[PDB]
């Protein structure tokens, strides 16, 4: 009731110093379907649940490659995800052309942060209402980052975002000690991931149609598995 | 730069079994006036790279500053700036090559020839050239300006093909370099007797030697050269 007076734009603090437009943006992510990210010391993996509109439609892509050694998964506003991942593609590319250097994942996260931040401090636009899980493999090894609408980017061993994602996130906390040690064994890291995302299913099952998987690592370029490519894990 | 004013002559360089050597004299000329004599034209970037520059000294100073800025920028939010995520010679090169070609293409060159020397993280020697045209090449030896004409032929007798590299020691390479510096002093009217030398070694790191002097010259025979044909005394 009181919140109603302070939530009109991203350029207005509430009397307790909240930015409700940024908080609302966070809620946009919960309208997306679940996606999980996790990693060991050799590989990083994404798992997504894809939605269809009905039985006549395709399922929507959730995973986007940004470079040979980097890509992401999304939950939330699809257009936002298109804008932010193109931006990442450009930054990776710039790093390569000018410096002959693969963009570090940590640096990718920072660039992403700064771009999203600007949308939260000026009148005219809105925060990005999408969540991103970013995996990569650079000179300092395997990485997983989570991006928030606030711009804030966090480095994690594992996480989940989107609808019903708490289950997977709990499972990843619970299994932490195990999955981070899955080195030189990519299919096993993938199995851990599929298992995690499974904790977020409510009366629904993983199929060759709805399950999307991505992996990157040492000697392993960012690869996206869909369709029959995911069957061995189901 | 539309035309060079203060200038440095040859930079020369070669690979050897465990690293690279690069040298350049300490002169800044002003036409035919030997104007400045403590001009350092070798530019270490971190512990793994040395950038040697010839040509317009104003443009050289501008490039120096670009390089320091890279070092500064690379360190921002970079917990491994002194390690895994330090600048590689290959990054410094690609950056400069990009800059030189851009400036050529705006008809406003940085009026220089540059050799970038160092060792990559995997221990590989790095040696590559770029100039005011944006022209780039590698070779087991590289030399700019006058040094391309007299130092290269000397240096290639040591490392003639890729296979000569692991057969070549610092000691041998350094001797070859110094001899070439003496030869340039003999025959380049814009050379100085004083020079700097840097070795970048996969094991021992960067060794920067300032204030070398050309030594052991032959002038002896000059006492016997009289007239230009028929004159006997």
């Amino acid at each position: 009731m009181f919140r109603n007076n302070y939530d009109g734009d991203t350029v207005t603090f509430s009397p307790t110093g909240r930015l409700f437009q940024v908080e609302y943006a966070l809620e946009a992510i919960k309208q997306g379907s679940v996606t999980v990210g996790l990693r060991s010391n050799t590989h990083a993996v994404l798992v997504a649940l894809k939605r269809n509109a009905d039985e006549l439609s395709s399922y929507q892509k959730k995973i986007i490659k940004c470079d040979e050694h980097m890509g992401l998964s999304l939950a939330g506003l699809a257009p936002d995800a298109r804008v932010l991942s193109n931006y990442l593609r450009q930054q990776c590319n710039y790093s390569s052309l000018v410096f002959n250097r693969k963009l570090a994942v940590e640096r990718a996260g920072h660039l992403l942060c700064d771009k999203a931040q600007k949308n939260t401090q000026s009148y005219g636009g809105r925060p990005y209402g999408v969540g991103l899980l970013i995996i990569g493999y650079d000179k300092s090894g395997a990485h997983l980052l989570e991006f928030q609408p606030s711009g804030n980017v966090t480095e994690l061993y594992g996480t989940a975002i989107g609808a019903r994602s708490q289950g997977a996130k709990t499972y990843l906390e619970r299994t932490l000690d195990t999955f981070i040690k899955i080195d030189g064994n990519p299919d096993e890291l993938i199995k851990a991931g599929v298992e995690a995302i499974s904790q977020s299913l409510r009366d629904e099952s993983l199929t060759v149609d709805n399950l999307s998987i991505a992996i990157v690592g040492k000697d392993t370029p960012f690869t996206i598995y869909d369709g029959e490519a995911v069957a061995k894990y189901i | 730069t539309q035309q060079p004013i203060v200038t440095g002559t040859s930079v020369i360089s070669m690979k050897y079994d465990n690293g690279v050597i690069i040298a350049a004299d300490n002169l800044g000329s002003y036409g035919s006036l030997l104007r400045f004599n403590g001009v350092e034209r070798l530019i270490p970037v971190g512990d793994n790279t040395v950038v040697g520059i010839s040509g317009d000294i104003s443009d050289m100073q501008h490039i120096e500053r670009l390089l320091k800025d890279l070092v500064t920028e690379n360190a921002y939010d970079n917990p491994l700036a002194d390690a895994e995520e330090a600048l590689e010679p290959s990054y410094i090169f690609e950056y400069l090559a990009t800059v030189m070609y851009q400036r050529r293409s705006k008809m406003n060159p940085l009026w220089n020839a540059i050799i970038v020397a160092g060792v990559q993280s995997n221990g590989d020697q790095f040696l590559r050239y770029v100039n005011l045209l944006g022209v780039t090449y590698s070779s087991p030896t590289l030399a700019t300006g006058f040094g391309a004409h007299m130092a290269n032929p000397l240096l290639r007798k040591v490392v003639d093909r890729e296979s000569d590299i692991p057969k070549t020691t610092v000691q041998v390479a350094e001797e070859a370099i110094v001899n070439a510096m003496r030869v340039l002093y003999y025959r380049d009217a814009r050379s100085s007797r004083n020079f700097s030398l840097a070795i970048i070694d996969k094991n021992t790191g960067l060794t920067f030697k300032k204030n070398l002097q050309v030594e052991n010259m032959k002038w002896d025979f000059a006492k016997d050269i009289k007239g230009y044909g028929t004159q006997k005394i």
